[PDB]
């Protein structure tokens, strides 16, 4: 009756690609994420994930190179060092770690992007709903 | 021109910031009609007809939610009268927490308090809101004041080019601008990363290249940045810019980014998060209710 | 039949009035309602102890000094640090400057328009802008000295809103020579108005005791203020509690506050109603404030604040119990705290550079006390070895005088109204004239 609402930021060059080569190889996987385009991993913030969260996001996604492979160099760097910070800001909020999931995953990745796919999903379907956008709704 | 204060969920300060004119507080009297002010004058009810209305402090309980919405059917144009009625505030914090948390705590488990019927006050009081609101939440808002509280001028200025029939427009720049500290011009680079308390600040370095959490570069311009000048960091309080939504989620963005920078791809990113034990008090003081994720689940 | 008296007006924060008659007619319940809360005590929960200077003040727009100040110093003390002496003239030289902005406030643009006009029709008239039409100069002179006292505390304090040079082991900035030159040249003016304040309080109170209004709300009470050896102090000392009749029952160090202090709850008001734990809810009342500080102290600190406070002790005698006097003791301490301006001013040590000391070892738990403008107030933190807040207990100031305000109105009641009748516009606003007297901060006391 219930199916998790995921969102995914991915990578232009490297993640992106590994999410068409999973569709190319028709490799199934659950159908909850919505993936946003992205050039880089470094393009990606805390209030994007935070305003996903608001949104009423079960869960966030975010792929990108992998470290030292960037298209543009180091932008997955900044990347890594602010998704740290937003893992406990979570919870602090009360919001699972669990919820949010950053993956380093290439192009060529496409079986490892659906293994990405399907443990997430799995993760955030066993969390059940994030309860957040009910409290706002008050 | 007929205008008309109230207060919500504030303590009071942006009405004192707004007797900080001192002199001009009279030239401003003798060219406006002030028809309801609660700390001011004896009009119980607030009269129809209102042109202007300053609405301090944020949504707290229902009684802030019903006069909210009754000064928007009275007031033609209805201002956010600083930081808590524009972003929350710092009672904000509240959210971090249940009501029941809130309230058994002032009225059960507080060390001097004492009540042996363990009643929460429910009598000819009003009862909280689910979460503390940024006056824009509940009601359309024209305009609105930043500061905490806004300085006296920027309030002259707010309100005499609404008498005049022009539009008010805010400072627009970070607060870097203001701030007579030094900066490098290679770049901000944080190494590691200090409580207020410790070590001694270099009065004419830049705070946050020092290593201290300063919010002056995700907080608007127009205070005058009296906080760095006066040998402590920037607390955020006038909240951020027109370009920025959440304060503290691009605080900490930019604090990521800057963290270990000269030895970007060797340092751990770990020990940002460590080193910080209070988050969202560090980066989310006056605007917690107006970021995306504006109370803590429970 | 019910009345209400909401909002309540001149004063800071949200508070009613309700008076209830029963089948008779007759009077029957008469209650003062604070209707506001915000939970500072359970949301300074998890913050960083030093933080808890910044977060404090927004308790209050008015007073913000003086949380200031009492979390500062519980910050000293949760850390193991004794800030040096040039902070501790810093902190209360703010912090004068800060009482002489509050009691101005008070007295001229909340207290006065009943003192001038007590029985008057016209409501849009008893304001400041209606004592400005017919007085000028009056509201001139307040002006002027509020714009001296913010000046002091945004000199001294980075803003004359929420100041911030108090931190951890004493202050974040020095006081510069020149500065000091200016604060120390403006003093003197603080002072001579100060001195007109009183006689205007004079006047006023007389057209109040001309019109049988200065016994409203009268009844009899402990009373609590700190001292420094008997001396009225608003900065540093123990806290002395007198008895109705003069007697002083207790002096304790405000760490121990604790032993002393309890806050009882009602169902029909935020506002808790305090008592001496040891002599229960009701004969263990107290007050705090102006006048209740000067029936504990012994002498004032500055010699003109002592002659006015003399001369006023010969006419009342010690304690005085009259709630409306609070606004003569108002004026009196607003005298003294300008004097106290310009005696820090002049201290050498005033501008010292040897502000702060480095903070040692957490202690994890810190009172700090200082007396408000509106009474005692104390900040009590708890924190874990990373200085992480774990509890927060805060007596503010004028919670404390929530039982007098309460009895207040219901006397207030009993002398006027009989039948609803009697309940007229004008004896209304005595009910709020008697709440105003206390100078209320409701903001601060629910905090
Ligand atoms: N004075 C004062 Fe407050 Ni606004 C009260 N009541 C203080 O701590
Ligand atoms: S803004 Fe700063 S000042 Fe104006 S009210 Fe909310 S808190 Fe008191
Ligand atoms: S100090 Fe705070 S404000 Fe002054 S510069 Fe460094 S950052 Fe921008
Ligand atoms: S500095 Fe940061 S804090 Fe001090 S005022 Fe300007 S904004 Fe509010
Ligand atoms: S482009 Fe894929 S991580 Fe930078
Ligand atoms: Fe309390």
């Amino acid at each position: 009756e219930w199916e998790p609402k995921i969102i995914g930021f991915c990578c232009n060059w490297c993640t992106y690609g590994g999410a068409d080569t999973a569709g190319v190889g028709r490799m199934q996987y659950p159908p909850s994420i919505r993936i946003i385009r992205v050039m880089c991993s470094g393009r990606i913030e805390p209030s994007l994930i935070l305003k996903a969260f608001k949104e009423g996001a079960d869960g966030v996604f975010v792929g990108g190179c992998h470290l030292g492979d960037c298209h543009y160099d180091s932008g997955n760097y900044k990347w890594q060092r602010r998704v740290m910070m937003l893992y406990e800001l979570l919870e602090e909020l009360g919001i699972e770690k669990e919820r949010l999931n950053h993956e380093w995953i290439s192009a060529s990745e496409g079986e490892k992007f659906q293994n990405t796919m399907k443990d997430f999903y799995n993760k955030i379907e066993a969390l059940g709903p994030c309860k957040l956008k009910e409290e706002l709704d008050k | 021109v007929k205008i008309a204060t109230t207060w919500l969920g504030g303590c009071s300060g942006c009405h004192i910031s707004l007797l900080d004119l001192h002199e001009e507080l009279l030239n401003l009297l003798e060219n406006v009609e002030l028809v309801h002010c609660p700390v001011l004058m004896d009009v119980k009810e607030i009269p129809d007809e209102v042109e202007v209305a300053l609405i301090e402090g944020g949504i707290r309980n229902e009684e802030n939610l019903e006069i909210a919405k009754e000064m928007r059917e009275r007031a033609k144009i209805v201002i956010a009268f600083g930081t808590c009625a524009a972003f929350g505030g710092v009672p904000g914090l509240g959210n971090l927490y249940s009501n029941d948390e809130l309230l058994d705590k002032a009225y059960k488990t507080t060390i001097t308090t004492k009540n042996d019927d363990g009643i929460i006050p429910n009598e000819e009081v009003p009862e909280l809101v689910s979460r503390v609101k940024p006056l824009s939440e509940v009601i359309e808002v024209d305009y609105f004041i930043p500061g905490c509280p806004p300085n006296p001028e920027m309030i002259a200025e707010v309100v005499k080019a609404l008498l005049e029939g022009k539009e008010p427009e805010l400072p627009k720049k970070n607060l870097c601008e203001e701030c007579a500290r030094k900066k490098s011009e290679e770049g901000v680079a944080i190494e590691t990363i200090k409580r207020n308390y410790e070590g001694n600040p270099d009065p004419e370095k830049c705070l946050l290249e020092q290593g201290y959490i300063c919010l002056g570069i995700a907080t608007r311009e127009g205070c005058g940045a009296p906080c760095p000048s006066s040998g402590v960091p920037c607390s955020g309080c006038s909240g951020p810019t027109d370009a920025v939504v959440d304060q503290g989620a691009k605080m900490i963005s930019a604090l990521c980014s800057d963290f270990g920078i000269d030895n970007d791809r060797d340092v751990d990113p770990m020990i940002l998060p460590k080193s910080i034990k209070d988050k969202i008090g560090s980066f989310y003081k006056f605007t917690l209710p107006s970021a995306f994720v504006p109370i803590r689940l429970k | 039949v019910k009345l209400s008296v909401e909002p309540v007006t001149r004063v800071e924060g949200h508070g009613k009035i309700s008076v209830s008659f029963d089948d008779s007619g007759n009077l029957d319940k008469v209650r003062f309602h604070v209707v506001e809360v915000r939970g500072f005590e359970k949301f300074l929960e998890g913050r960083y102890v030093e933080d808890a200077p910044i977060y404090t003040p927004r308790i209050c727009g008015i007073c913000q000094v003086a949380h200031h100040l009492a979390s500062a110093k519980a910050v000293d003390n949760v850390f193991g640090v004794k800030i040096p002496e040039t902070a501790e003239l810093l902190r209360n030289l703010m912090h004068q400057g800060a009482t002489v902005h509050s009691h101005a406030l008070h007295f001229y643009m909340l207290a006065a328009p009943d003192l001038m006009f007590p029985t008057t029709d016209d409501v849009l008239k008893r304001n400041l802008m209606g004592i400005a039409k017919e007085h000028p100069e009056i509201i001139k002179d307040a002006i002027e000295l509020r714009k001296a006292g913010q000046n002091v505390v945004r000199v001294v304090g980075g803003r004359a809103i929420h100041p911030v040079t108090a931190v951890v082991g004493g202050q974040s900035k020095s006081l510069k020579e020149e500065e000091r030159d200016e604060l120390l040249k403006l003093s003197e003016r603080t002072i001579e108005l100060s001195e007109k304040s009183i006689e205007v309080g004079k006047k006023l109170l007389e057209n109040i005791k001309d019109e049988d209004l200065l016994d409203i709300g009268y009844f009899e009470s402990a009373h609590m203020g700190m001292v420094n050896n008997g001396v009225h102090d608003l900065y540093d000392g123990k806290l002395r509690v007198v008895n109705s009749e003069g007697k002083v029952e207790y002096e304790f160090d405000p760490s121990e506050y604790m032993n002393y202090i309890a806050e009882g709850v009602k169902p029909y008001s935020y506002l808790k109603f305090p008592y001496l734990k040891d002599k229960g809810e009701e004969d263990g009342i107290y007050r705090v404030n102006t006048l209740s500080r000067l029936n504990v102290s012994d002498k004032m600190a500055t010699p003109l604040a002592q002659k006015y406070y003399d001369e006023f002790v010969k006419e009342f005698g010690k304690p005085c119990h009259h709630p409306m006097l609070f606004h003569y003791a108002r004026l009196i301490e607003l005298l003294s705290s300008a004097e106290m301006v310009k005696e820090l001013l002049e201290n050498d040590k005033i501008v010292g550079e040897d502000i702060r000391a480095e903070p040692e070892e957490v202690v994890g738990d810190g009172v700090g006390c200082v007396e408000a403008p509106r009474g005692t107030l104390i900040h009590h933190f708890k924190t874990d070895d990373d200085g992480i807040i774990t509890d927060t207990n805060l007596v503010v100031a004028t919670v404390q005088n929530n039982p007098a305000m309460d009895i207040g109105v219901r006397k207030v009641a009993e002398k006027y109204i009989k039948a609803p009748e009697d309940a007229t516009p004008q004896v209304l606003n005595y009910m709020e004239m008697l709440i105003r007297a206390y100078d209320p901060c409701l903001s601060c006391a629910t905090h």
